[PDB]
């Protein structure tokens, strides 16, 4: 149980309110040791954030468009070093040093402040409530059809309730087309093995390692129970 | 012997562990070039660079 939390603890790297730091990016830059990403090596940026905060969550932008009506995406920040410290430079720039996680940091890339977030292996069993229903999309991976594992964000209706439930059942909904008598086509759900563990940050959505029983299912397909 | 075996063949049949190898490669260009060509030209009195 503990590993498959800490695949997962190797995926959490998505965060919200990638608005904030649209408003306010700190910005890296360098070519003193020019790099897009490193373990221990120095970078430079521009911001207040070399004056406060030494370390730092670097995180690229996504979009998780919900609510058409409303037409709000509440973004994706996908956190590129695991971490970062800081010497201060004068220019508000600053030289910092990157324990990286996997993820390239652009040299022109965004920089918002570190915020760490305790997750634990107790999520494992489970918290299954049906009553939660929705679509997913805006995965990392950007590829439909993702098994075994992955990273999802789970929709904003879909959102809300996943803050009442954290488990559900995967269904990806198939159109069938009457093709020798109308050519009507009908999308039918199919329910699929495998199922979500949600880890929800309110005011954003739920990033949920979902783990696949087989059934490969687009990016866009119905979450339910 | 057998038994001892027995104990062989427990360790031996090992589930094999598999591993998702993600190696990334990341190619960054950024080129810059300006040229100016500077002209100055006159055949009425033949002075021309």
């Amino acid at each position: 149980p503990l590993d498959k939390i800490n695949s997962f603890l190797l995926a959490n790297r998505i965060v919200d309110d990638e608005k904030t730091f649209t408003s306010a990016p700190y910005i890296v830059a360098g070519n003193a040791e020019r790099i897009v990403s490193g373990t221990g090596d120095r970078i430079y940026a521009r911001g207040k954030f070399a004056d406060g905060q030494p370390a730092y969550g670097i995180f690229r932008q996504g979009k998780v468009y919900i609510d058409p009506k409303t037409k709000e995406v509440l973004g994706i920040n996908a956190d590129d070093i695991g971490g970062g410290e800081v010497v201060a430079t004068e220019g508000d720039v600053a030289t910092l040093a990157l324990t990286r996680t996997t993820q390239e940091v652009r040299l022109g890339d965004r920089l918002f402040p570190t915020e760490e977030r305790a997750v634990n292996s107790t999520f494992m069993p489970g918290e299954p409530s049906r009553e939660v229903k929705g679509e997913i999309i805006d995965v990392p991976r950007g590829v439909t059809q993702i098994g075994q594992f992955d990273v999802v964000t789970l929709n904003r209706g879909q959102r809300d309730g996943l803050a009442e439930g954290n488990v559900l059942a995967i269904y990806k909904v198939g159109e069938t087309v009457r093709d020798r008598v109308t050519g009507e086509s009908v999308k039918i759900p199919d329910e699929r093995a495998g199922l979500l563990m949600v880890f929800r940050t309110y005011k954003k959505l739920s990033y949920a390692l979902v783990l696949m029983a087989s059934r490969p299912l687009s990016v866009t397909d119905r979450v339910q129970n | 012997r057998l038994d001892e075996l027995r104990r062989i063949v427990s360790q031996l049949d090992i589930p094999v562990r598999q591993v998702m190898i993600e190696a990334r490669i990341v190619e960054a260009n950024v080129g810059y070039d300006k040229s100016l060509g500077v002209r100055w030209g006159g055949a009425y009195h033949k002075g021309n660079w």
